[PDB]
């Protein structure tokens, strides 16, 4: 078999910088073909036989190698181009590269934090859900804590990240904490703990069972 | 233009079969193969195989051993995938792609079909707000549905901006749940309206649900 080998398999840049990833092959290849994918969509084709643009791709953009090497580059990373890019050859098997998750560094966004105890329709069925939002930040890691009333909570909370916005490039993090009616009754205080490269200080966020 | 259309998502107990559509259209039905490719968590662009529409010629990827049958229709328009005998190892996503006008390369996408295989009984969803108080932010929670996937959007498709769809998140339960929240004016809360619309097709549910300011009885005005 041909192995696609590409690098690096996770990389970030910071607009306006020159970006080049690689796939190998283990033999020979005269052509690789390039796909874009942003999560949950249809892959876009890039850029075929080695430095040929597809449609509609910008210019920054320039593909190129030979034989046991070839190579994606970006003069200037831009938001839009934040992407995971794989290489591919029919010659090859597997036919596709593994991918490389390229991100586009920033300046650093404190995020915003929002608290959404539970609905009344959702209480009268059965369980309880506290929601917490970190919104539109930078970079992804974020620590979250779940405070009801003096304690803290461990293995009942569940955490979701969108991918890079293309807009401003940031990240946002939901907690979704599950206690019955039965806990979410037999208790009084409900807060939500952020900690973040941009938050100088924690921020907490919280509110009482029957309050306004 | 080039266009092909995929059957919906589905769910398939282990060891029955699943076959998927793909509807071609902008092009000579017949000129251009039409290519499979799989996709799981994990696991990226995997080449499942290809036909070439109503020459008889198909060609199965090696690792499938017959499984993969991929058939076509030209005078419909449509090719097919059958997947034979099923495991969880097939639980992705499929797409179907037409090769480059004079170019050995993928140049036209399929939207994608998300085939899960469980044994496990369909679930809608239970729909959910999550109420502003005080740029303010709202949402759904879009609670204990099965299979993947749900589809969010709010004020039918009229709003975009500010608007964060979470991934999915596997319960303890087995059963799946989802955030979508939007930010907004605080200003407008009075009579801008707000409604998320979850579509989960697998079991046939819609819901067309208006977040409001849970504004309770204890304080006073705005």
């Amino acid at each position: 078999q041909i192995v696609l080998t590409q690098s690096p398999a996770i990389m970030s840049a910071s607009p306006g910088e020159k970006v080049t990833m690689t796939c190998s092959a283990s033999s020979s290849v005269s052509y690789m073909h390039w796909y874009q994918q942003k999560s949950g969509t249809s892959p876009k084709r890039w850029i075929y036989d080695s430095s040929r643009l597809a449609s509609g791709v910008p210019s920054r953009f320039s593909g190129g190698g030979s034989g046991t090497s070839y190579s994606l580059t970006i003069s200037n990373m831009e938001a839009e181009d934040a992407a995971t890019y794989f290489c591919q050859n029919w010659r090859s098997s597997p036919t596709f590269g593994a991918g490389t998750k390229l991100e586009l560094k920033r300046t650093v966004a404190a995020p915003s934090v929002f608290i959404f105890p539970p609905s009344d329709e959702q209480l009268k069925s059965g369980t309880a859900s506290v929601v917490c939002l970190l919104n539109n930040f930078y970079p992804r890691e974020a620590k979250v804590q779940w405070k009801v009333d003096n304690a803290l909570q461990s293995g009942n909370s569940q955490e979701s990240v969108t991918e890079q916005d293309s807009k401003d490039s940031t990240y946002s993090l939901s907690s979704t904490l599950t206690l019955s009616k039965a806990d979410y009754e037999k208790h009084k205080v409900y807060a939500c703990e952020v900690t973040h490269q941009g938050l100088s200080s924690p921020v907490t966020k919280s509110f009482n069972r029957g309050e306004c | 233009q080039v266009q092909l259309q995929q059957s919906g998502p589905e769910l398939m107990k282990p060891g029955a079969s699943v076959k998927i559509s793909c509807k071609a259209t902008g092009y000579t039905f017949s000129t251009s193969w039409i290519e499979w490719i799989k996709q799981r968590p994990g696991h990226g662009l995997e080449w499942i195989g290809e036909v070439l529409p109503g020459s008889g010629k198909s060609n199965h990827n090696a690792n499938f051993k017959g499984r993969a049958t991929f058939t076509a229709d030209t005078a419909s328009n449509t090719a097919y995938m059958q997947l034979s005998s099923l495991t969880s190892e097939d639980s992705a996503v499929y797409y179907c792609a037409r090769e480059g006008s004079n170019n050995n390369a993928l140049a036209y996408w399929g939207q994608g079909t998300l085939v899960t295989v469980s044994a496990a009984s369909t679930k809608g969803p239970s729909v959910f707000p999550l109420a502003p108080s005080s740029t303010a932010a709202l949402g759904c929670l879009v609670k204990d549905y099965f299979p993947e996937p749900v589809t969010v959007s709010w004020n039918s498709g009229a709003l975009t901006s500010g608007v964060h769809t979470f991934p999915a998140v596997l319960q303890s339960s087995g059963l799946y749940s989802l955030s979508s929240v939007v930010t907004v004016p605080s200003s407008s809360l009075g009579t801008q309206t707000y409604i998320c619309n979850v579509n989960h097709k697998p079991s046939n549910t819609k819901v067309d649900k208006k977040v409001e300011p849970k504004s309770c009885h204890h304080h006073h005005h705005h």
